[PDB]
Formats: structure tokens, C-alpha cells, sequence
């Protein structure tokens, strides 16, 4: 359901 | 495998536009998760799609109509949408370059031959 | 107003298309996040769309430029992928739509 | 920042 890339 | 005006048009206005800009350059290669530390990326995105890709797939005339390369453009946008955290800036990134790519595909030259 | 070939084709075409589409039915009118149970929706999407919203404004003559309408369905589209969950329904329905939105906006008559 | 909750899968 995601892990993504970085967040901001 | 065809050359037309519209493809053209994608190649040589819309994707070089896009692959000049700012927040293109995560964009410019096949994601690459063993660098990235996404070993999850490929059990959620199963089509993953590049403006290398389509890039390359554009100069060895492997569309045969604009329609087919702007949804490669759409599954690139959609991927990082699915697999992101909607706080990632990625996201942004993705939906900066997706409206230029829709402003550009609105002015698409409409006698779609070759 | 005169309405563009544009707007036009927005409407008679690809609105006309999705309006009646058999997975439409989730995005004929806004997201009601109290109806489904969702109250982290508006924390997530800070623009709802849907489509309703934009066919009440395209017969309204509220938009100046295409892009404009286009950016509406694009946001509609991107709020799904980006609230729901990778392996929801709603996702799959969601890039059906938007693949014939896509098809149809390959055809869409210049400006002008 | 991450995916929601949502609406239901399959």
C-alpha cells in the first residue's frame, strides 16, 4: 500500500 | 512501427519540454529500487513506465499512434500517484509535470497522419 | 459565450463517454467521506473532484480554456490514486476512466 | 503520507 520516496 | 505528425509533436515539443524541467530527472530512468531501497516497488506497480523508455520507444518508431505513447505518459504519472505516500514530494514533482504534459497535449497539431 | 471547439468536444464527447460509463457511478457526485466511512479523506485531498462538478460546469460555460476542464479530470483521477490504497477497486475503475478520458483527448480538434 | 484508509479491495 506504498513505502514511498520521501517526505515533505 | 509509424512516423506521424502527432507523434513527432510528442517527441520533439511535449517530451522535450518535460525532460528539461526541474522535477524531471527521478522521472528520466526506469525507477530503480534496489538503489532506492524500495524492495516493495515492484510488488505494487507491475508496468513500470519512464521517460527513457518512452523516449527511446518515440526515435525507433515503436508507436503506432499518439494516443498509445500518451498513455505510457499516464501509466508513468499514475505509478508514482499508486506507490507513493501521498505526503512524498515526488507526488508533486509527478503532478507538476503532468499538467504540462496535458497543457502541451491540448495543443496537439489535430490532422493526425503519416 | 460562443464555446470552443474544445469545450465542445469536451462535453459531447469525452464527458459524454465517461458520464455513462458502468464504473462511473463513484465519481458522478463528490466524495461524501461521512457516507463512507472516511474521515481521513479532506486530511489526504485538499481539492475534491468529481464529476458532476465538472459536467454542471462545462453546461454552465464556467471554464475559459480546455486545460482547464482537462486539469479538473486529471485532479479527479490523481485524488483517487493518491487517497486509495494500491489494490482498491476504485483504483482500477479510476485508470479505466482515465484511459478513455486519454483516448478521447488524443482526438480533441485544436484550439482556435 | 501514507495511503488512507480507502475504499475496498480486490
Amino acid at each position: 500500500k506504498g513505502l514511498g520516496k520521501g517526505g515533505a | 512501427g509509424r512516423v506521424t505528425n502527432q507523434l513527432q509533436y510528442l517527441h520533439k515539443v511535449v517530451m522535450k519540454a518535460l525532460w528539461k524541467h526541474q522535477f524531471a530527472w527521478p522521472f528520466r530512468q526506469p525507477v530503480d529500487a534496489v538503489k532506492l531501497g524500495l524492495p516493495d516497488y515492484h510488488k505494487i506497480i507491475k508496468q513500470p513506465m519512464d521517460m527513457g523508455t518512452i523516449k527511446r520507444r518515440l526515435e525507433n518508431n515503436y508507436y503506432w499512434a499518439a494516443s498509445e505513447c500518451m498513455q505510457d505518459f499516464n501509466t508513468m504519472f499514475t505509478n508514482c500517484y499508486i506507490y507513493n505516500k501521498p505526503t512524498d514530494d515526488i507526488v508533486l514533482m509527478a503532478q507538476t509535470l503532468e499538467k504540462i504534459f496535458l497543457q502541451k497535449v491540448a495543443s496537439m497539431p489535430q490532422e493526425e497522419q503519416e
